[PDB]
Formats: structure tokens, sequence, C-alpha cells
RNA sequence: GUAGAGAAAAUGCCUCGAGCCAAUGUUCGAGUACCAGGCGCUACGGCGCUGAAGUAACCGAUGCCAUACUCCCAGGAAAAGCUCGAACGACCUUCAACAAAAGGGUACCUGUACCCGAAACCGACACAGGUAGGUAGGUAGAGAAUACCUAGGGGCGCGA
RNA sequence: AGUAACGCAAACAUUGGUGAGAAUCCAAUGCCCCGAAAACCUAAGGGUUCCUCCGCAAGGUUCGUCCACGGAGGGUGAGUCAGGGCCUAAGAUCAGGCCGAAAGGCGUAGUCGAUGGACAACAGGUGAAUAUUCCUGUACUACCCCUUGUUGGUCCCGAGG
RNA sequence: GAGUUGAAAAUAAGCAGAGAUCCGGAGAUUCCCGAAUAGGUCAACCUUUCGAACUUCUGCUGAAUCCAUGGGCAGGCAAGAGACAACCUGGCGAACUGAAACAUCUUAGUAGCCAGAGGAAAAGAAAGCAAAAGCGAUUCCCGUAGUAGCGGCGAGCGAAAUGGGAGCAGCCUAAACCGUGAAAACGGGGUUGUGGGAGAGCAAUACAAGCGUCGUGCUGCUAGGCGAAUCAGUGGAGUGCGGAACCCUAGAUGGUGAAAGUCCAGUAGCCGAAAGCAUCACUAGCUUAUGCUCUGACCCGAGUAGCAUGGGGCACGUGGAAUCCCGUGUGAAUCAGCAAGGACCACCUUGCAAGGCUAAAUACUCCUGGGUGACCGAUAGCGAAGUAGUACCGUGAGGGA
């Protein structure tokens, strides 16, 4: 049997996008976009909550703890999928 | 101001309980503007403070806009305590004390003690 | 206005209805970023509805008879395997 | 501990009076002692730790009685 | 290789056996970038396009061969990885492993800011104190001193 | 008593700015000082001081438009760098075992414990705050997927190292 | 029974008489560290085949002698492991001090530390006290008595019996002999005392008590409701003041612009519960013991009481030093016996050991509810009337506005 690094419920994994001008530049720059994940997340459980909630295959998940405790996840979407047009259905 | 915050039994503020109800037609009993009918509009149930309309005259001042433009004065009608309001009906135009009855149905309602009128009236 | 339907749902429909609830709630959270502000009216209800589902299931589990420890273990054997699904709304 | 398995013979709290009557504290303790008694019911020795009074007692009263009165074997 | 059974440990014979060891070296990586210098814009930063030569001799290391080597006595850590195989141990090409295409894809948590010969660290102060390690240029010099300077940084936070 | 002092004897000067206010902020031009450093990294420590925009009550031994001070937003991305997922030294804790008024002491196999051993990334770009983390190019390690074969395994084990 | 989404105001939409907010009984969830529990760990983390170790239960069954074993292995179930204000019991147990010094003694077996447990614990049903007269399990208060006594007869320590009250409550086992037995063991008789129990006979024993099965019914607790009676003038406001009414099983309290039975929430009195919990009672089961007598001579808590010796505590400091528990060694009898009656010996009187359990009166407060205060009211009262064990200080224990 295979278990997840931890039981976080999956849905609770992502919380909200980041609406800073820099993240807008990254959407328009790399096929990336930023999420704000709760602290017990992975590159497996974030890499496998976008390829199964937006229908887009993801390339990288560079995630980082943030000086106040919560976590922040740059995701690079594979080039074939283009960032801005995907964020447009999301509202960004 | 801590001396006057809402009082809290374990996460909540005690609500007191007042005879007056919203939409009530009251006479001011004693304080200040004694003897002036009114329609309550808004009950602050933790202090027993009740604003009845068009009576209490507070002349405040308000900075309106962000450039100092306008800021024309507003005249708000502020609180009055609950023990200073009795009930009146236009028919028995007279102050009274509240009461209670269990009418022929199950329900239980107000009953002005000095008259025969019913405070509860219809549900709406 | 009360939910006399969850007690009519069997286990499966109850369960997938839970997941769908959490999804649509994910979307509501998502909307806050782009400020479509109907949420306060009907955000908490969503949240405050999944709880009903969970409560109903536990009572059902209780008549049948399982210890809290056993129930906890059962929950983990279910939390462990679940795949996120897009919400029905598209 | 220094407590006989087969009787709660503890040490004794006793002050040693001197000749000027100067009382120290001098804990005073049993001569419980390493031996290896031959438990017949197994034809075999067991290694015990025995206040001699209890040793005398097993002999007078046999062993297994002492055993159950303290519940010790195996 | 064989002799006391795989494996070294010990024995003897022998091997188109004479070369093995390691930094440098060459080529690709880099027919590339990179670049001094040109011509315009500009709220005087910035960007734009172009863009030549890209080589040799000296000296030299307190990096590198390197636990080379010589000399010493006071005689210098362990256990995993990793390489060979016996009771060829449970298990067996269904669950296995190797040459292998060096072909295709995937790739776990935690730290990363800023100070760090310090005004923010330890001396209670924005304390003429202290704080492991790394890089080490020019002229004169034996030198990591000294003196004057590149790189870079500062003119010490009361003045007249 | 408005008295000593203003924290070393590197050293400031100008023009022009910003502003209600300039010796004290910004930009020039000049002078000057360190340069085995008064430079650039990095372990520890600090822990939000970093960046941007407002602010000047208190703080700064003067001043203040300025700050490491107040307010609001923002920021630190690793398969390869460091640690853990590998190993063990000093030491620690030690099942069972022994000993002891109680707590607890001694002690073996085990388990942790690196300051050490195994193990795989460099150059150039970008940009207000990150870059051996992002981008471009070329690399490397581990596990699968595909082919041919041999069927023979992996452990505990005994050895080299 | 209406308005509401905690503190302070919006903010955003909501919910509610097709019971919202809210108040009670019972539930459910209860991330991570912490006994901490899957393994490690710098706590709130990492690696995880997802789950301690100790009992217990069911199975495998090392060693030697395949014996028998215990140990080990596994699948089990889910009970012990932590916390505490003070009170309590136990173990260890000081010192400054008083003696105008100080070694016996006193502070004191106090403080503290460790170990348990309870709402109380410990003690407890007579091998007791007494004194020619009587008592009758324990535990406390009064009082005898600051007496008797002990004491470098120094400092000082200081009982008890009779007397009065609070509270009352008694039982279960070990033999002796009987029915089993892979010779351990279980079952039943047996438990009291100027001496009972093992032995011998009925006219079909009942009343009495305890407990439990679940079950029934009031009494209270955890929500709550109904609940009497007035206005005017004064002056920023009246509950005061002058005037004029009324209620009172309700002038207890808190508020309300300024103090009031008649303004409000209320109070006397009265009504009230799903459900949970309490203190009792009853309806049906087990269970209750001496209903009686007589003549034998069995057993009547075995390395224990004694003794020697070393002590501790007894109010009693080795003193004539009894009783009371302990270290070392010897080591009785049991009822034509044994222990106590302040060395010991006789006679008499009381009680009969070496097994166990047991409610109350009783000491306590981090606390909860009700009430009271010749108690404080802002350097007082809790250290703390706002993010008070906070800021701050110390490496740390700890200090602390």
């Amino acid at each position: 049997l295979k278990y997840p690094r931890r039981i976080l419920d999956v849905y609770q994994i992502l919380q909200s996008p980041i609406i800073t001008e820099a993240a807008i530049k990254n959407i328009a720059d790399e096929n990336s976009l930023l999420f704000t994940v709760d602290v017990r997340a992975d590159k497996k459980m974030i890499r496998e909550a976008i390829s199964n909630f937006f229908g887009v295959k993801v390339r990288k998940v560079n995630t980082l703890i943030r000086p106040d405790g919560t976590k922040k996840a740059y995701i690079m979407l594979n080039k074939e999928y283009n960032a801005s047009e995907l964020a447009k259905k999301i509202g960004i | 101001r801590w001396e006057r915050k809402d009082c809290k039994p374990n996460s909540l503020p005690k609500l007191h309980k007042r005879h007056v109800k919203v939409g009530d037609t009251v006479k001011v009993i004693s304080g200040g503007e004694k003897g002036k009918i009114g329609e309550i509009s808004k009950i602050h149930k933790h202090n027993s403070t009740v604003i009845i309309k068009d009576l209490n005259f507070k002349t405040k001042h308000v900075k309106s806009k962000e450039e100092g433009e306008q800021g024309q004065i507003i005249k708000i009608e502020a609180a009055i305590h609950s023990s200073n309001v009795m009930l009146i009906l236009k028919e028995q135009e007279v102050a009274d004390r509240v009461g209670h009855k269990i009418l022929e149905d199950v329900r239980k309602v107000r009953y002005l003690i000095k008259t025969g009128e019913i405070v509860d009236t219809p549900d709406r | 206005d009360e939910l006399k339907e969850l007690r009519t749902k069997t286990n499966e429909q109850l369960n997938e209805e839970i997941l769908q609830l959490k999804g649509e709630l994910f979307m509501l959270r998502l909307q806050r970023s782009a400020r479509e502000n109907f949420k306060p009216s009907d955000f908490g209800r969503m949240r405050k509805r999944v709880a009903r589902m969970l409560t109903v299931k536990r009572e059902r589990e209780i008549e049948q008879g399982v210890g809290k420890r056993l129930s906890r273990k059962l929950d983990k054997a279910w939390k462990r395997s679940i795949v996120v699904r897009p919400p029905p709304s598209l | 501990r220094r407590i006989c398995p087969f009787t709660g013979k503890k040490s004794n709290k006793a002050n040693r009076v001197s000749h000027s009557n100067h009382k120290t504290k001098r804990l005073q303790f049993v001569n419980l002692q390493y031996k290896r008694v031959w438990w017949e019911a197994g034809k075999r020795f067991v290694k015990l730790r025995l206040s001699t009074k209890a040793l005398k007692t097993i002999e007078k009263n046999g062993l297994d009685a002492v055993a159950k009165k303290a519940g010790i074997d195996l």
C-alpha cells in the first residue's frame, strides 16, 4: 500500500492565489503561477492537485516556507499549456 | 473604556431582557423629554438602550469626503434607556404597564394592564 | 429550512456529495482573489453543510457499532485514498 | 532491594548510642544472603536471596509453603 | 592459477611483463557567447544596432600529483556504503538480476532574505572592546610586516 | 547647571537640488582614508533589521526631508550547495541483567549523537528585495519503461577495502 | 420568544414564526507536542510497511537430561502507566534555635524530598481498661491536668482512667473431622469467649437484615414562566423636596441623567421537564444461625511470644522500665493452657495473639452555588481592577513590576 507523506485531505492543500504584481509578471513570464499552501504540503501533493483540479500538466513545483509560517508554491506549467489564458478562467 | 464592554459569560455577552419590542409605540416616561410618543426603531438589548424616532436630538458633525469637501453636518437621534418608556395605543391613548396572557390558542402575548388592548397584535 | 435528505442518502451518495461540497467550497475560496462577493451569504452554508454530512454518517456508524478508535482508523483508510476532482461547476 | 522475598524482613532503623550518649543513625540490616536451595518439585536448584530466619523457616516448614505464602517461584 | 574447498589469510610455479601512478595537455563544450570601442533616444539612469584582436616569453605559488618520497618516535577513530563468495541459507525467470540501447520519462522533507574583522552577534547604549573559516592584486621588500595605491568601501553622525 | 560632556588626532569642501525649514538627505566635481582592510563571501548568533511608498510624537548624545525608529504593503523557489531520509567517534540513553529507603546507580545487544566517512552542476543571463534555486546551453546521480539473453534471487552471513 | 452572525463600528451577504440568536440533558468531531504511545526527537518536528512497553487471554512451545518447565514467537483484546490547593498515610529526615556557651535534651520527628490514595484518609472491633466497684470496637471536642510523671530532675516535655458529649456497626476467613485429588487443591460445617467449635435428638421453621436483576413512583439538581401597586410641580435630569393615590405572603437586591414597593430585570407565593444525576420507598429473587440439651478432653492463625543482645517509640532521656514494634541467635503451650494487670513471684480479675475487611462524627481548600461583612477600595485588596507571571532580568533554577 502507498500512503501520502501525510494525511492533509488533499482539498485543503491549496488555499488561495497570489495577486501581487510580481506574480502577474510570472504568469506572463514563465508559464508559472503562485499558490499559497498550508504548511504540510509537498511537491507530490501539490504537483498532484493541479494536474487533477485544473486539467493541466505541471512541470515544477518550487515551494518555499514563508517567514511567518505559511507556505508558498510557484508552479511551472508545462509549456504546451500557457499560463495567462489558464488564469483567465480563474480570474487573474 | 474597558470599564464598559459587553459582559461575557464564556464567549458571549449577557443580553439582559427588556419589555419593549421593536415597532413599539411608547411614551417617554421621565428622562428629559418627558411625555412624548414615539416609535422605537432599534433596540440595543445589552445596555437596555432604545432609540425611538424623531425625539432625541444630537447635533453631530461629519467630515464627508477625502479632500475635506462637503462634510456637511448630520443630525442623529441617539439612545434613551429602557426604563424610561411605557406603552401607548392610539385608542387608549395612555401610558401603561405590560402584562401577559395565554389566549384561547396556545400562544402567549402582551396585555396592557390598565386597558384591554393587546400589545402583540398580529404576528407581522 | 432543514436537510431531511442526508438522512435519506445512503453511504455512497453521501460520500461523493461530501467531496463535491469541498470542491465547490474550494472554488468559493478561489473567487475571493478575483472578488465575486456573493460568498458571505453563501460561503459559510457550504462549510456549515459538510458538517451535517459527517454527523449523519457517524450516527449511522454508531447504531451498527464501532469504537471511536476503530472509526478513526477507518477514516484514515479513506482520507489516505482520495483524488481531487474538478467541481461540477464549469 | 535488601528485602527477603519470603518475609518482609527489612533493615532496622537504629541509632547507635555511644558512651557519652551520642546517637548517630547507623542503618542496621538483615543478613539476607545468596544461596541456592534445591527445589525438589523440579529436582533442581534455584538461586535465591535469603534472610537466614527465612532459611530456617523453609527447612522447618518445607519450601513450597514459604513459596505460596510469598508467591515467588518462576 | 593449484596446495589445507567461495573470499581474502598463509605455500610454491607461472603469465609476448615490462611498464604502471597523477596534476597539467588536445578537442569538443564555446563555428558560441563575452567584449573595448561606434551611431540614436532619454523626463540627463537607460536601452537600442554594430562590435575588431582575442596571442606568446618571464616569474611564482602559504591551490594541484600528495595518505609522491625521505626521516623520525611519541607509532596516528571507527561503521557504513562499495568489490569478491561457503550450510551454493528463507525465495525460485510470476514476483530476479545483470552487458544493454549510456534510448524515453520522473525526481522527498528542512535552510536560502539581511548583518556576519558587525550601528543590527556577545559586552545593559548606534560601547575608541571581543567573534571560527575562505579569496589574497601593484611598486619597494626576504615577508600575509611596513609605506604609498588598484578592486571595493568609507570621510567615523555635534559644529563654528 | 545650562555646568562636564557629545564616545579617538581618516578630513572635509563646494556648486545645484528636495523642502516651510539644509553643515547633517540626494546628485555631481574635488580632496582624503583603509586596502592581510574601514573589501567580498560563509559557520554560529540575531530574527524581519532586507525592499518599496508615506511619516515624523518618542529613539539618533546636534539637526533631519533621513534612518536599522513608527505605519502599510512586499520578499527569501534546489534531484546536485548544507542537513535529514545513509554511517558511526567522544558522549548520551540502554530492553532484558545486576545493585539500591524511594527516586535511582552500574551495565550488554540495541537506538540516537557529528565537528568526521558515502553521495550528483557549471558558465552566462534576469531583476526593488532570490538566485550553483528562475531562464538559456551543456552535464551528472538514483528509480522505473522498452529489447536480447542467463533463470536463478535478495537477506542474515565469512572476507577485501 | 424575537431579531441575530463573540469584545469594539462598519464591512459582506446570510438565517429565522414552514422557531433564527439564545438557555439546558445527552451526543459527534477534537490537527500537532505533551503519560505520548509506529521508530527516532533539539517538544508542538522528521522516517514511517499506520501500528508502544506492562498485566491478561489464545495458540508455537529454547537450554540442558525430546522431560517437566520459565524464556521467545505470534494473533488477542484494552486495564496500570500521567495531574493536583491544602488535608492524610508511609519511607528518609536536617539545621539555625532554647538551654543566656555546649556535645544528653529542645526546635522535631517539624521543614523538605520521594511513594500512594481518598473525598476524606489513617484507626477499629478487644490476648483492652480497670479495680472488689464497673465498662465495653474505633475517631474527635470538653475536662480531669500544666495535675501524675519524665528531665545535664537543667531548658523543657507532659499522660491517662473515672466524668461529660458528637457518632454509632458489625462481618469474612485458618485448623478439627466430611465429600474430591493426575497425592497441590476447590466444595460444605467453623468461628465464640465466667469457652466456644469437630460429636448426640425435632413435628415439616418464621420474623429480621444486607445485596443484586432490571422495573415502578413521588423528592430535589441541570433550562424557565406567571407574578401587586401613582401621578403631578420644582429645577440640565428626580427615585430627593412640597402636594395628591395605591400595593404589600412582594420596602431582599442591580441598574434607570439625582437617591425611589408602585420605571426595568426582578423578589414572596406558584407552576415546570425530553433527557441525565442524585437521597429514599415499594413490587419479585438469593441471603439470614446459636430452636435446645446434655458427656468427651482432638484442633484454638509457629520459626511467632518469650528469653540474650542492639535499638525505636511509648508523657516516660536505660532508669525497678512494664506494656508496643524491629536487626542478630537460640526458639514454648495451647484451654487440669497463654497474655496483660508498670521488674519479678504467687492468688485473684480481665482478654484471649501471631489472618482480613468495615459508614459516621473528623482535618482541608486551587475551587462551584447561596448568603454575610464595625474587610480593602488604585503605592490597599490577589503579585495581577487593561495582551499579569505579561514587559523585563538571568544560560538556568528563579526574580518580577
